[PDB]
């Protein structure tokens, strides 16, 4: 794997304000049809942006589980699920959900910008519909 | 050793002990880790779904706490589908040097699909 | 008068009384029918999901019965998301001359999508 | 509406053994992707085959709710949901789920035979997977 290439894919996540903002936001699972059929969660609470200076150690722990999906984890969540980014030719830059209970799921072809734009504040009272 | 038709993660260590950054973790005969030596709160909850954001507030209420150190701990769904456990990330979370595993979120969902043949695992004592 | 963004069925009769084959049914100010005059069992259940086949056994256990006449009765989810009620089909079911309506299955699912602005409706007394 | 045409669509449901068998069977909701995103139920328990001699009265009660979907109800279930059949040019013979909480949902283009073939016995212990 090219960690430099991984950094180029996710570098915007370390910039402010989004670096500090994103860990108070959440993914609206019902926006993603396949994900909504795969997991029970209605929202995925984002908890940690994995820091650049730890990616090598984090990948040394995750590589055996994720290298066949060609997705790289960069956000931690309230549980063990991780938000990942594709680095293969088919999935490059596409955002994925992964956990060890239900597996991997592409977020409908959204890239990083599209994924971030659709997040809600965790405390949002926005009315959501069926 | 499957749940929902998926291989239980690291089930090849069933009945064995694995090392993690936070200490040794024994895997039971079904392939599930035993986190009881590490849990700071082990609480029975009715109505768990496997939805983390829905289930954590229920566990917190039964644990009689309103906050926990998210940099240090993570809530674990026991395979009984009835218990939540507050576990150090150093044993629970791959990102922190813990051991990858399958938990009760899968079992709850498996049981919804298999109502006449549920996986019924025994519960740890509350703490 | 919506749940999950869908119009509450027959909500245009809110605060009014409608006739059914089994008797008059009053609709409350939110557009939900009041089936309390007709219920043979009104039971609080923790962990309702709106899945009929999952929820009915929980209601039956709280009602302390193992069978009911399915040709005559149907289980109703109260809009509180916490109570199940055993209602004659003659008032509850369009097919039997009852009144079409929206119930607690919708509210439970709405609340899962709106966790910071839940619809919190009061509960009937148990029977 | 042509009730004679409706009868021609559903007449096999009144034949034995399926007439008596079907009310011990259940729909596996997870086989139907859109339905699985619309309702929480994992299975739909079939409770009643609507009899031919009652269809006129049943439609007199359901018409105001279902005529715009062009679906006709023919099975009752454990709750108020009904299994319906399409009678419009677009949906003729296709099976639908309908309820007053979540609405109507086509069962992925299955006709009556395909729908019946995929039902399970309610007491089935068949292992089902994610």
């Amino acid at each position: 794997i090219s960690l430099s290439d991984i950094e180029n894919l996710i570098q915007h996540i370390w910039e402010e304000p989004i670096f500090s903002d994103v860990t108070s936001k959440k993914v609206v699972v019902s926006l993603y049809g396949t994900l909504s059929k795969k997991i029970p969660d209605k929202f995925i609470i984002i908890e940690e942006v994995f820091p650049k200076d730890e990616l090598e150690d984090i990948w040394s722990n995750y590589e055996e589980y994720l290298d066949e999906y060609l997705i790289f984890p960069f956000l931690g969540t309230l549980g063990e699920a991780v938000i990942c980014i594709g680095y293969g030719n088919d999935n490059k830059g596409k955002i994925f959900y992964f956990d060890f209970d239900f597996g991997a799921c592409e977020l409908d072809g959204d890239n990083l910008e599209a994924f971030l734009e659709k997040l809600l504040e965790s405390g949002s009272t926005e009315n959501l519909y069926f | 050793k499957t749940v929902g038709g998926r291989k239980i993660i690291n089930s090849e260590f069933a009945g064995k002990t694995v090392t993690t950054k936070g200490g040794d973790v024994r895997f039971d005969s079904d392939g599930f880790p035993d986190f009881t030596p590490y849990s700071k709160k082990t609480v029975r909850v009715i109505g768990l779904t496997g939805d983390m954001a829905n289930d954590v507030p229920l566990a917190m209420a039964r644990a009689k706490i309103t906050k926990y150190d998210k940099s240090k701990y993570v809530w674990h769904h026991h395979q009984d589908g009835k218990t939540m456990m507050l576990i150090p990330k150093s044993v629970h979370s791959v990102r922190n040097g813990g051991v990858a595993h399958t938990g009760g979120r899968s079992v709850i969902q498996h049981n919804l699909l298999n109502p006449n043949n549920k996986l019924n695992y025994s519960s740890p004592e509350e703490l």
